[PDB]
RNA sequence: AGACAACCUGGCGAACUGAAACAUCUUAGUAGCCAGAGGAAAAGAAAGCAAAAGCGAUUCCCGUAGUAGCGGCGAGCGAAAUGGGAGCAGCCUAAACCGUGAAAACGGGGUUGUGGGAGAGCAAUACAAGCGUCGUGCUGCUAGGCGAAUCAGUGGAGUGCGGAACCCUAGAUGGUGAAAGUCCAGUAGCCGAAAGCAUCACUAGCUUAUGCUCUGACCCGAGUAGCAUGGGGCACGUGGAAUCCCGUGUGAAUCAGCAAGGACCACCUUGCAAGGCUAAAUACUCCUGGGUGACCGAUAGCGAAGUAGUACCGUGAGGGAAGGGUGAAAAGAACCCCCAUCGGGGAGUGAAAAGAACAUGAAACCGUAAGCUCUCAAGCAGUGGGAGGGGGACCAGACCCUGACCGCGUGCCUGUUGAAGAAUGAGCCGGCGACUCAUAGGCAGUGGCUUGGUUAAGGGAACCCACCGGAGCCGUAGCGA
RNA sequence: GGCCAGUGAGACGAUGGGGGAUAAGCUUCAUCGUCGAGAGGGAAACAGCCCGGAUCACCAGCUAAGGCCCCUAAAUGACC
RNA sequence: CGGUAGGGGAGCGUUCCGUGUUAGGGAGAAACGCGUGCGUGAGCCGCGUUGGACGAAGCGGAAGCGAGAAUGUCGGCUUG
């Protein structure tokens, strides 16, 4: 019994990995105040976007067991 | 094989020739492979027995300035610390285990490379086990010198058998190691000046480690 | 495996101290001071190996000036040098200063050549 | 060229010597050690949490939880060991040979772990098989059994474990079949 | 009855801390205290898991897995079943009924679960298995004994060296004027116990025991389970909250039953709560006996190599030091001189005086002698130039010491937009004194295999290590809640 | 793109401006230079101005900025 | 081919282990003191009218592994 790293659970309910190994997330802002958001916007806020390279560090550091290709 | 091996009878006349053919490390990496294999061995052999007291093991602190001067360990107005004499040891050794791991196949490779280097030395023998009944060291040494083993230079007898008489007859020479395949180390092979096999033994080694 | 520092310290220190022989006072005693003093020594040394090259040229030029001014009423270092060059001679300033002290008649000759040709 | 304890040594590049920080400046990271001046990163001890930005609401917090996970809908899990025909081509199958599950552990093309141990097999069309093989699996993709029956291979589909149904719902599901049957006949 | 280091069980039970504040949560049921018992304790013989296929008391390790989940869905917490090992062991009793009493008790009978037992009849009987006074047995422990083989030379001493020999079932170890297989004690090997202890066998004896058929009426652990409330604990924070265990109040059913299968109901599977007891595998070191050490060597290692928990300090709880090495052997210096003693100088001892404040003996610091030099001088004390003077040379044109006078030259560190700073820090010298270790994740460099790779615990001629050990794990399919 | 740092107090100078009194070695922005992290020369001395960016040796030489009575290197030069 | 924060490359040394019960060593080891010796440096190599018994090089391994700063700390000794 050593200590194995713990997956940060609050990040793993947020981010995931696609088959080719890139990280994705949801987009923020569809839960309420929808009426006043135009339908074009509402559609944009429904899709899955690849996480911004900048954040990859923090993300990766908190999800040690996620299989991730950074494309090397 | 690229070389023969002499087979000598109990008197020392050459009766035959043998071939011991093994998996060798590719010429480049041999020295590394063996090296590693050796290091590993010596490092697993090690027992971390070195122990200190950390700052909190050390006897009889209390947290306070000292009321009176301890000659050699402190002065009057001072705070307790590691920096006194008699203080804890910062980052001293704790009991460890040094045990590392190496791949099985890598291991075996080291063994083979070693023994396949040692073919410039090695003899073979006609399986002398019977000629010893009462354990006699004097006799064993006689036999050695007949085979051309100087009872100085550290030689290795790799046999299948431990026949009690032979086992005991060799016990007290410091330069022999009598090895079953049960005890066979990279270390001793590397360490030995002269290598000595029996027929059964060559048959064994050339099978376990055989090149295909 | 405990390791006392042992002599590795005092060798270093001792080898430093050897440097600082003949420093007045506590620059020759205390190790801690001696250290600094060593650095500064080495430093000035480096500096003045560079000052040196400036200084002797200073000197030589000065001596040359004096050596020439003896001859004509109007004659200088500057005038001289200019003439050495428009006559195509290579003698540098060390040599003219040394020939000025050690062989003064020679410098008189040189001047007489320069004049004859400038005439 | 013989090996002894003395001719040994490592490979260039293998063991690279470690930084020992805080010895001398000429060496390496001396003084500060490469932490620069002060502040929290240069202080001893546990840092700040890896996902933490300064107190601005962290990325992971300001983004909504992933679809199914977010509520406690059970995550999706593979229920079959997928095999394509590629793998079956590559392997040493002679005609008449039985594929099944077992014979793919034998030739090692599938090494199943605990979860996969307990699983069934499924066959997915990819690559064009040439041979007549006798296949036993619990399921096929449509494309799969199309290409397989095209090539002349016999597809043996294995029975799944029975679902236990109480009697009443048997009476219902059978009443159905009785209806269909009385209607067509 | 008291004592008892750690481990263990029960009872009470925090706070700093983390959450970059904090209150739920974390720290942690940790520390501490109290009580208790043992060489281990606890747990433990399915009212259990599981899922339509199966397992077969408990504990411990590997793995599943940082997975499912829990969570101001924050900080964090975190399973289990299948699978691999270590180790194995199952038993007593209540009630129905039959005896004895007025009882309360005692004696027989009876103990199980894809149901048993009591009830009523008919068969089998001898082996098997478990426990154990007594006692020569076996072995081991608590004293021991026998035990091979060398000499001369070399400057205090020979084990070293050169030169000869020898033993080895013994070349572990310690000592010896100096390092030893052959000098001593020993070691291998081999013998040895009147007495006590211990594990084992045997040991009279004590125990038990089967077989079938009929009978739903007799029993199968009651203030119990459940229910309503208040909580506690389960990975699980009241949540849809099961299972488990407790305060208050109510309160069942007996096998045609009852409980469990994560609210609840139906069906099926599994099990038999409300009586007890049990070895091993696992934890630990105040210790005992062996062994090893890429452990310390007097500022280290235990606080403690000497009065060490001492001296000393504190009313008290408590705090808590220092001082090691003359030589092989005291041979520790007879006698004379200085001489009140101490101390010294000779003589004598000794390889050496190493002369008792005695072994190597650095630095600061204190001096003594010899060479050059300072009393019109302003300076982080040096440096480049070098007057005059001195010294040891062999490449005598060089080196070394001194230093007339000229030039240049704003201590070190830290930290700052920036310092000589009148900014901080250091009396000086010598020691001690800081990016360490374990375990995981990522990346790089090196190898090994790529007939994909690798084993974990575990086993190992004690370790190491040969050889095992494929359970797992990584890579072979994705998309989708 | 990978791996993996420091920095996130700036200072003055030139120029454009705002605040202030077209006050401040003040303050706050914009485009640049030096210091920071840069020694050498010129500036009596003199972080931020001018010249110039120091691998090292030389008792060699030519120059930049700046200079040529003496301290102190070069003209007590020439002509208005 | 200036350089702070800082990053990368190449090395030296200390104690210990393997080789090793090594080479060498009362014909004087470690240490201590010295050098017209050799290194870019850390240092190395040589020498002793000291010292009195241990212990290199090479090729490898491991750390209680390098001090001038902590109003560090313990001893020793100054200044006043
Ligand atoms: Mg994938
Ligand atoms: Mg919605
Ligand atoms: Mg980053
Ligand atoms: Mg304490
Ligand atoms: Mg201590
Ligand atoms: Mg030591
Ligand atoms: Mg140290
Ligand atoms: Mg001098
Ligand atoms: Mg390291
Ligand atoms: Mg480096
Ligand atoms: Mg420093
Ligand atoms: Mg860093
Ligand atoms: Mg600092
Ligand atoms: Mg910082
Ligand atoms: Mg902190
Ligand atoms: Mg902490
Ligand atoms: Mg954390
Ligand atoms: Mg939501
Ligand atoms: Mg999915
Ligand atoms: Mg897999
Ligand atoms: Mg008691
Ligand atoms: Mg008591
Ligand atoms: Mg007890
Ligand atoms: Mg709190
Ligand atoms: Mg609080
Ligand atoms: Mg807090
Ligand atoms: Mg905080
Ligand atoms: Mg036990
Ligand atoms: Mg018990
Ligand atoms: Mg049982
Ligand atoms: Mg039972
Ligand atoms: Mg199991
Ligand atoms: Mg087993
Ligand atoms: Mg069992
Ligand atoms: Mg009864
Ligand atoms: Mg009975
Ligand atoms: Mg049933
Ligand atoms: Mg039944
Ligand atoms: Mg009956
Ligand atoms: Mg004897
Ligand atoms: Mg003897
Ligand atoms: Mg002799
Ligand atoms: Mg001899
Ligand atoms: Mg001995
Ligand atoms: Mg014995
Ligand atoms: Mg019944
Ligand atoms: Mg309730
Ligand atoms: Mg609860
Ligand atoms: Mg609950
Ligand atoms: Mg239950
Ligand atoms: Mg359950
Ligand atoms: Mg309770
Ligand atoms: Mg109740
Ligand atoms: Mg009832
Ligand atoms: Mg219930
Ligand atoms: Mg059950
Ligand atoms: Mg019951
Ligand atoms: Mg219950
Ligand atoms: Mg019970
Ligand atoms: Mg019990
Ligand atoms: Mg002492
Ligand atoms: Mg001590
Ligand atoms: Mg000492
Ligand atoms: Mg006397
Ligand atoms: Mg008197
Ligand atoms: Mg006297
Ligand atoms: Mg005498
Ligand atoms: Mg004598
Ligand atoms: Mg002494
Ligand atoms: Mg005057
Ligand atoms: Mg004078
Ligand atoms: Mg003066
Ligand atoms: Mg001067
Ligand atoms: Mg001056
Ligand atoms: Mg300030
Ligand atoms: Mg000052
Ligand atoms: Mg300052
Ligand atoms: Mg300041
Ligand atoms: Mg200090
Ligand atoms: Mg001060
Ligand atoms: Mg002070
Ligand atoms: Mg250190
Ligand atoms: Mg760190
Ligand atoms: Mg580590
Ligand atoms: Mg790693
Ligand atoms: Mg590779
Ligand atoms: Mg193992
Ligand atoms: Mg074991
Ligand atoms: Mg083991
Ligand atoms: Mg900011
Ligand atoms: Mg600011
Ligand atoms: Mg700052
Ligand atoms: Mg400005
Ligand atoms: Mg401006
Ligand atoms: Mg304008
Ligand atoms: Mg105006
Ligand atoms: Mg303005
Ligand atoms: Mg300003
Ligand atoms: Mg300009
Ligand atoms: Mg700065
Ligand atoms: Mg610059
Ligand atoms: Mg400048
Ligand atoms: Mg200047
Ligand atoms: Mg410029
Ligand atoms: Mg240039
Ligand atoms: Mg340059
Ligand atoms: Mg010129
Ligand atoms: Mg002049
Ligand atoms: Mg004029
Ligand atoms: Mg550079
Ligand atoms: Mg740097
Ligand atoms: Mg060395
Ligand atoms: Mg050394
Ligand atoms: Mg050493
Ligand atoms: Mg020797
Ligand atoms: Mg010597
Ligand atoms: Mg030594
Ligand atoms: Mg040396
Ligand atoms: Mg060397
Ligand atoms: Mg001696
Ligand atoms: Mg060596
Ligand atoms: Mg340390
Ligand atoms: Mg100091
Ligand atoms: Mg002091
Ligand atoms: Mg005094």
């Amino acid at each position: 019994k050593g200590y194995k790293m713990k997956t940060h659970k609050a990040s793993a309910k947020r981010f995931r990995v696609t088959g080719k190994g890139k990280i994705v997330r949801r987009r923020a802002g569809k839960q309420h105040l929808l009426a006043k958001k135009n339908t074009k916007r509402k559609n944009r806020l429904s899709k899955l976007i690849q996480v911004d390279r900048s954040d990859y560090d923090n993300v990766i550091g908190a999800l040690p067991y996620l299989k991730v290709n950074r494309k090397v | 094989e690229l070389i023969p091996l002499p087979i000598l009878n109990f008197s020392g006349e050459k009766v035959g020739e043998t071939f011991l053919n093994l998996k060798t490390a590719p010429s480049e990496t041999a020295r590394a492979v063996v090296h590693r294999g050796l290091i590993t061995h010596l490092q697993n052999k090690r027992r971390g027995t070195a122990s200190t007291l950390t700052r909190a093991e050390v006897r009889g602190g209390g947290r306070k300035p000292y009321p009176q001067k301890k000659t050699g360990r402190a002065r009057r107005g001072s705070q307790r610390s590691p920096l006194r004499p008699g203080g804890g040891v910062i980052f001293g050794p704790k009991p460890r285990d040094w045990t590392i791991k190496m791949n099985k196949k890598e291991r075996r490779l080291a063994l083979s490379t070693a023994i396949a280097s040692a073919v410039g030395n090695s003899f073979v023998v006609e399986e002398f086990a019977e000629n010893f009944e009462k354990p006699k060291t004097k006799d064993f040494i006689a036999a050695m010198q007949r085979w051309g083993l100087d009872p100085a230079e550290k030689s290795l007898f790799f046999l299948m058998d431990l026949v009690e008489n032979v086992e005991k007859s060799g016990r007290n020479i410091r330069t022999l190691k009598l090895l079953t395949p049960r005890s066979l180390n990279l270390f001793d092979v590397l360490n030995a000046e002269k290598l000595v096999f029996t027929e059964g033994t060559i048959q064994y080694l050339n099978q376990r480690y055989g090149v295909d | 495996t405990r390791v006392k520092r042992g002599y590795i310290a005092r060798r270093r220190r001792k080898k430093i101290r050897f440097f600082a022989s003949s420093f007045r006072g506590a620059h020759s005693r205390l190790t801690r001071t001696i250290a600094q003093q060593k650095i500064r020594a080495l430093v000035s040394a480096h500096r003045d190996r560079d000052r040196q090259k400036r200084d002797f040229r200073r000197l030589w030029i000065t001596r040359i000036n004096a050596a020439i001014r003896e001859r004509g009423v109007y004659y200088n270092y500057s005038k001289f040098i200019h003439d050495l060059y428009k006559r195509q001679l290579l003698l540098n300033r060390k040599i003219l200063a040394q020939i000025a002290i050690l062989n003064p008649n020679c410098i008189y000759m040189i001047y007489n050549e320069i004049i004859k040709k400038e005439d | 060229t013989r090996f002894r304890l003395d001719n040994l040594g490592p490979q260039p590049g293998s063991r690279k010597k470690g930084k020992r920080k805080g010895r001398g400046h000429a060496a390496g990271q001396g003084g500060s050690c490469g932490f620069g001046m002060r502040g929290q990163k240069s202080r001893s001890g546990p840092g700040i949490m890896r996902g933490f930005e300064g107190g601005q609401m962290p990325l992971y917090r300001r983004i909504p939880k992933l679809r199914g996970i977010a509520g406690g809908m059970r995550a999706g899990l593979p229920k079959y060991v997928p095999i394509n025909l590629r793998d079956i081509e590559v392997a040493g199958f002679k005609e008449g040979e039985e594929v099944s599950l077992e014979s793919l552990k034998a030739k090692g093309i599938i090494n199943p772990s605990g979860r996969e141990r307990r699983l069934p097999l499924k066959i997915l069309g990819e690559g064009e098989l040439s041979t007549k093989l006798q296949i036993k699996a619990r399921a096929f993709s449509g494309s799969a059994k199309e290409k397989l029956e095209a090539a002349g291979c016999s597809v043996t589909v294995l029975p799944g474990r029975k679902k236990y149904i109480k009697e009443s719902v048997r009476k219902n599901l059978a009443r159905a079949d009785e209806y269909f049957a009385k209607k067509r006949a």
